RNA sequence: CACAGGGAUAACUGGCUUGUGGCGGCCAAGCGUUCAUAGCGACGUCGCUUUUUGAUCCUUCGAUGUCGGCUCUUCCUAUCAUACCGAAGCAGAAUUCGGUAAGCGUUGGAUUGUUCACCCACUAAUAGGGAACGUGAGCUGGGUUUAGACCGUCGUGAGACAGGUUAGUUUUACCCUACUGAUGAACUCGUCGCAAUGGUAAUUCAGCUUAGUACGAGAGGAACCGCUGAUUCAGAUAAUUGGU
RNA sequence: AGGUGUCCUAAGGGGGGCUCAUGGAGAACAGAAAUCUCCAGUAGAACAAAAGGGUAAAAGUCCCCUUGAUUUUGAUUUUCA
RNA sequence: AGACUAAUCGAACCAUCUAGUAGCUGGUUACCGCCGAAGUUUCCCUCAGGAUAGCAGUGUCGACCUUCAGUUUUAUGAGGUAAAGCGAAUGAUUAGGGACUCGGGGGCGAUUUUUAGCCUUCAUCCAUUCUCAAACUUUAAAUAUGUAAGAAGCCCUUGUUACUUAACUGAACGUGGGCAUUCGAAUGUAUCGACACUAGUGGGCCAUUUUUGGUAAGCAGAACUGGCGAUGCGGGAUGAACCGAACGCGGGGUUAAGGUGCCGGAGUGGACGCUCAUCAGACACCACAAAAGGCGUUAGUACAUCUUGACAGCAGGACGGUGGCCAUGGAAGUCGGAAUCCGCUAAGGACUGUGUAACAACUCACCUGCCGAAUGUACUAGCCCUGAAAAUGGAUGGCGCUCAAGC
């Protein structure tokens, strides 16, 4: 089996998740999504670079392992295991039909042609849009070179066209360089397990003071 | 595919939310006479005198008063051509609309408006007009200097 | 063989051929479907009250 | 084409609880100004949250060139659409008015980059004072000490329904 | 077995589509003693073709003769051999990958109706396809597909079977065009010449010599010129030999 | 993606008291799970059946009395000429 | 042998009933004028056919009724699609952190263990985190949709009744009276209402946006509207459906879509650029081409170097401690193992190679002399080129075109 990639390739159809009502669909191909040391803490990551989509297009699970398989080996190699953190941030939910027109409709002959055409499930797809990320890489400042070529080196297994863009915030957080910096200093970010909180001055004043002794001086 | 008396009424007939519950008592209160202008809204809770999901947001007129019910009069459009309906409706569904209370303001303020005129002399121009186009006038700059704009450069966010 | 299911696609123009006539409304409408009980006693209301006024020549003078 | 600068002020329609709203003013260039109005309310609808039916025109001018009759230098600011994704330059023109620049560079981008009138943005136009902030080397040559130059090889002018002249033209005009 | 009709509806060509079939690219984990790319290529991904088979039912049911072989002409290149060259994990010899190239060739037999296939032998080589799946008023009629007859399984029976077996009529050109040849009116009848345009042709191998030389530890083992013959094809000829 | 050719003297009608699924903490045999007590608990339970809507001093649950599942004919709504 | 029974046999020949019946093929005869369709709804042993409603014509009558409307404006109702949401319910889903031991699993101090000891791996709970939903939702458009905009209106006074109220209190229908000086939004009214009788049709097809099954189709099935069928004319060379525009017989004027080097009516017309192809390119529907590459050329983004003078070439030099610590028939930078300082300077390394049994010699690195203004690396997108293989001879419509007659 396994059609060419070309025959599935546009959004043509309203989305089909696996269901009570579709049942006995296969297991996807992805399982990992993040790899590499991931539970360092926010401050030794910075640098952040991505790759984006530019089509509105699908992009079959068996893709998706593969570009992870290929940046995680490069990456491992040049920049060490514990140097980086790869994250995939796109999830496959769509289920692809087909109509098996010989082994269903050939030999015993049963009923052959377009009668009954409805077909069944075959693998599993992922949507994606204009300007979606798909590929989110954080590491040192030193290792600027190695994360773009490790991207770059990786869209050869998509179908369409990707970008790569250098993020301008402080690794997965949605925050500026330069603000989160300063906040940092006023004592409203506290530590977490490889992320963060922040002080939201809405509550009752006693716990937000031990979450927070550095707030208050 | 089948076609029974409630079919594709999921949304049209429940209860929106936090909204479940007891019904506001003044509905029982209110009282009706033939020629009133009244407009049907089912409610789910009650399951009796319940009108066929076509009726449900149109208006119609009063004819008849029972007991605990109603009859309105409304138009349904057949290909081609109209028909009268009528129905007979619970006052749980129905409830008066505000759909002429413009007009009746309107004449009640008229009549007296035209009486003050005709005893003082005066063309009142009563009838109302659209919207015209603005009048010449003076606008001042002081203290209200003008700040100049220009486009912005492109700059990527993500 | 098979043949098309259904359509709707000259239905429109068909029905604005010559207007979508909307019956006349009128003064008296007609009393069918009211209750009996208010129509019994209305019709007795309606025969006191032609009589009174056809005494009007000779008689009350309200 | 052929165009024209002007100035154009509008404003927020006043309210009874904004009365004396704010006024916004923009340097535009448009063939006439019927067209000069429409490209007001185009900026000014990414940048603040109005519209032509809730604002109104205060008044709309035409800017003229101080000394046509100069030749200088100009520099244009500028962001575009390309088949994929958008993108900022910067060129260099040289001539005698603001207007013609605006023509010129949009003659430019069409042929070289292949963009039309639809997808581009301007940005600033300043008139380079001095001599030594010009950039690009296209110009720096025309700006040369003691500039003069030939002209070879440039056909003569003969009138398009003359056919069978009776001797061999020549090109050293 | 019959009648009234249907290209509103199947079995063959042609048309749209290319899932399957066939053919060709891109990325580079790894194989190759060492070394991703001499020669290959996982996980993925982009195309071309209409000699496979499907899907569709637009054209023909007052009829377009439906398998295969024999015969004969021409065209396509994704090149089996031949001409001349570039690469190697190319010392020689033998091989493998690629370029310009369709000018010229691509066979004789055993079994099967076969297309397809499989062995024997020769050869420089025994490459793949199109033309209404070229070609029945060109042939042949072994196969399939009318009526006779036999067997096995199925059916109470008449009978059924893309199961096996044996016997079974193949019609017409003198018309128009096309092609191969042959005469010919008008400007007097003749003899001797020029050449626009159309056609075009040759092909492959062996022996002797170079030489048991270059090359190689050895085993092994070439080529250019020169000389003489032969295979397939083409145009003539009859002194001799053979046939009538 | 699924359902119907049935089932019910109450699973029909009226009235009245009570509050469900589940969780926390406790009590001889007693345990993951038997019966008893308190606190929390917006329906996450139940309502003959497919699915959707609706219901908390009830339309659920138990108790008390009953046969509007009766008689005579007309008007109206849905599929629709 | 379903064989033969007068050229006739799976039921002979001759006349009559008989002009046997046909929801199925074929044909159906002069001219001009005006109006002008349907392949859709419901039922039928119905699907090649009929009845029923619709669309169509003709004959009229009621008034010339001021009534009307595929429309806008103002006031007021109904809805659950596109988008959005998941640190909001139901369902799906990725990752760490904190809190807990008696939830399961494996250990440790004597596996002592009823040690809430010391370890820990799942599970659980709490505050955060990465992606989704045709048959999920707290929210919620655009386009379309119901009603109303008065004379049959508004207000005052008071008769009838077997209904209703404790009650002449209400309820419907009324007599009398009051309110125009202006009958109470825009625009149009080249078309008002009612009735009678009857023809053809009930195989449809194409396109923009929305959209279902299918790998896909000049394939199958739907919603709103416009077209072909039933229709010529001017452009797309040709072509039922695309663009412009709908038609009595003529004369003059002006345009639309499309065009102006020749065929061909009208420019070898004007301004600034890009492209050289031994397969150039040349106009919507439309008659095709992709991923990946180029130091061909053009324009652009960022960083770094440079008049204290770089990039290229040529030209000068290329020094000490020290043959460093180790290794040793022998290793002095250069088998190998492990460190990387200092002198002198403008610059020359306890050295990148070549090379000696081992030294040497030589190269590079680094700096200096000459010159005269720019130079280096990585990316973005225009035209062009590679990727680019089919069968009779051949088609931007043809010829031909290169500061075009190409974009
Ligand atoms: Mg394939
Ligand atoms: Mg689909
Ligand atoms: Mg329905
Ligand atoms: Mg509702
Ligand atoms: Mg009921
Ligand atoms: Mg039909
Ligand atoms: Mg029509
Ligand atoms: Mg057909
Ligand atoms: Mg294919
Ligand atoms: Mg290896
Ligand atoms: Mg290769
Ligand atoms: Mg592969
Ligand atoms: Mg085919
Ligand atoms: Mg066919
Ligand atoms: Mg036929
Ligand atoms: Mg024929
Ligand atoms: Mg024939
Ligand atoms: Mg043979
Ligand atoms: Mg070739
Ligand atoms: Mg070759
Ligand atoms: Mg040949
Ligand atoms: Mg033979
Ligand atoms: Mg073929
Ligand atoms: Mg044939
Ligand atoms: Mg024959
Ligand atoms: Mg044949
Ligand atoms: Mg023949
Ligand atoms: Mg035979
Ligand atoms: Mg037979
Ligand atoms: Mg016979
Ligand atoms: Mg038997
Ligand atoms: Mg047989
Ligand atoms: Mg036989
Ligand atoms: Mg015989
Ligand atoms: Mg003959
Ligand atoms: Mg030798
Ligand atoms: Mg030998
Ligand atoms: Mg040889
Ligand atoms: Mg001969
Ligand atoms: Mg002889
Ligand atoms: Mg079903
Ligand atoms: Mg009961
Ligand atoms: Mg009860
Ligand atoms: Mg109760
Ligand atoms: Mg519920
Ligand atoms: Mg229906
Ligand atoms: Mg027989
Ligand atoms: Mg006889
Ligand atoms: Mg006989
Ligand atoms: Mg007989
Ligand atoms: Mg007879
Ligand atoms: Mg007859
Ligand atoms: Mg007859
Ligand atoms: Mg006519
Ligand atoms: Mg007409
Ligand atoms: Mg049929
Ligand atoms: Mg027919
Ligand atoms: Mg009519
Ligand atoms: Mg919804
Ligand atoms: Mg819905
Ligand atoms: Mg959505
Ligand atoms: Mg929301
Ligand atoms: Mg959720
Ligand atoms: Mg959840
Ligand atoms: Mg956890
Ligand atoms: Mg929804
Ligand atoms: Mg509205
Ligand atoms: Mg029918
Ligand atoms: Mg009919
Ligand atoms: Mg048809
Ligand atoms: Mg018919
Ligand atoms: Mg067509
Ligand atoms: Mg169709
Ligand atoms: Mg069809
Ligand atoms: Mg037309
Ligand atoms: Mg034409
Ligand atoms: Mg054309
Ligand atoms: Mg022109
Ligand atoms: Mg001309
Ligand atoms: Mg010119
Ligand atoms: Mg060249
Ligand atoms: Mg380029
Ligand atoms: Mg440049
Ligand atoms: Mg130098
Ligand atoms: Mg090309
Ligand atoms: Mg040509
Ligand atoms: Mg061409
Ligand atoms: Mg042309
Ligand atoms: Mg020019
Ligand atoms: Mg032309
Ligand atoms: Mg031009």
């Amino acid at each position: 089996a396994r059609r060419p990639a070309r025959c599935y390739r546009y959004c043509k159809n309203k989305p089909y998740p696996k269901s009570r009502f579709n049942r006995g669909v296969p297991d996807p191909k992805i399982k990992i999504y993040d790899l590499g040391r991931k539970r360092a803490t926010v401050d030794d990551f910075p640098l952040c670079v991505h790759l984006v989509s530019n089509e509105y297009e699908q992009l079959s699970s068996e893709a998706l392992e593969a570009a992870r398989i290929c940046a995680n080996k490069y990456l491992v190699k040049y920049a060490g295991k514990e140097g980086f953190h790869l994250r995939v941030r796109a999830h496959p939910y769509h289920v692809i039909r087909i109509n098996k027109m010989l082994s269903c409709a050939g030999a015993d002959r049963l009923q052959t042609g377009m009668r009954g055409a409805f077909g069944k499930p075959q693998g599993t797809v992922a949507r994606v849009d204009i300007g979606q990320i798909l590929i989110s890489v954080r590491t040192r400042d030193s290792n600027r070179a190695i994360a773009l070529e490790a991207l770059r080196r990786c869209q050869y297994k998509f179908p369409g066209r990707q970008k790569i863009i250098v993020s301008k915030n402080w690794g997965f957080t949605p925050l500026r360089r330069e603000e989160y910096l300063e906040k940092k200093a006023a004592g409203r970010v506290r530590v977490d397990g490889a992320y963060v909180q922040f002080l939201t001055n809405h509550g009752n004043l006693e716990e937000n003071m031990r979450r927070f002794p550095d707030a208050f001086k | 595919h089948a076609a029974g008396l409630r079919s594709g009424t999921r949304y049209a007939f429940s209860r929106g939310f936090r909204k479940h519950g007891q019904i506001p008592l003044s509905t029982y209160l209110r009282t009706y006479r033939v020629g009133d202008i009244v407009d049907i809204k089912v409610n789910g809770a009650v399951q009796k005198g319940m009108p066929h999901k076509f009726y449900h947001g149109k208006t119609g007129v009063v004819y008849n008063v029972t007991k605990s019910a109603v009859g309105v009069i409304v138009y349904k459009r057949v290909k081609h051509r109209y028909i009268e309906k009528r129905i007979n409706v619970r006052i749980e569904h129905v409830k008066p609309s505000r759909s002429r209370e413009d007009f009746l303001r309107r004449v009640k303020e008229n009549a007296e408006l035209k009486k003050k005129a005709k005893a003082e002399g005066v063309p009142v121009q009563l009838k109302r007009q659209p919207a015209m186009p603005r009048e010449a006038h003076t606008v001042s700059i002081a203290d209200n200097k003008p700040v100049t704009l220009a486009p912005v450069a492109y700059e990527t966010t993500i | 063989a098979k043949s098309k299911n259904s359509s709707q696609h000259n239905q429109s123009r068909k029905a604005h051929r010559n207007g979508i006539k909307k019956p006349k409304t009128q003064r008296y409408p007609s009393l069918k479907g009211t209750d009996p009980k208010f129509r019994r006693n209305h019709r007795h209301a309606l025969h006191g009250t032609a009589k009174a006024l056809k005494e009007f020549k000779e008689g009350k003078r309200e | 084409g052929r165009l024209q600068e002007y100035q154009v002020i509008g404003r927020h329609l006043p309210t009874e609880a904004n009365p004396n709203p704010a006024l916004y003013r923009m340097r535009i260039f448009a063939p006439n100004e019927v067209v000069a109005k429409s490209r007001f309310w185009y900026f000014l609808r990414g940048l603040k949250k109005v519209k032509k039916a809730t604002g109104e025109i205060v008044s709309v001018n035409v800017i003229s060139e101080k000394h046509p009759l100069k030749v200088k230098n100009f520099g244009i600011w500028l962001r575009y659409d390309s088949r994929s994704g958008t993108h900022n330059m910067y060129k260099e023109y040289r001539e005698t008015s603001r207007v013609a620049a605006v023509e010129a560079m949009y003659a430019d981008m069409a042929a070289r980059h292949r963009a039309r009138f639809r997808s581009i943005h301007i940005l600033k136009v300043v008139e380079l004072e001095k001599t030594e902030d010009v950039k690009r080397p296209y110009i720096k040559q025309l700006v040369a000490k003691n500039l003069s130059f030939p002209l070879p090889h440039r056909v003569p002018k003969i009138s398009t329904k003359k056919i069978f002249s009776a001797k061999r033209p020549s090109t050293f005009s």
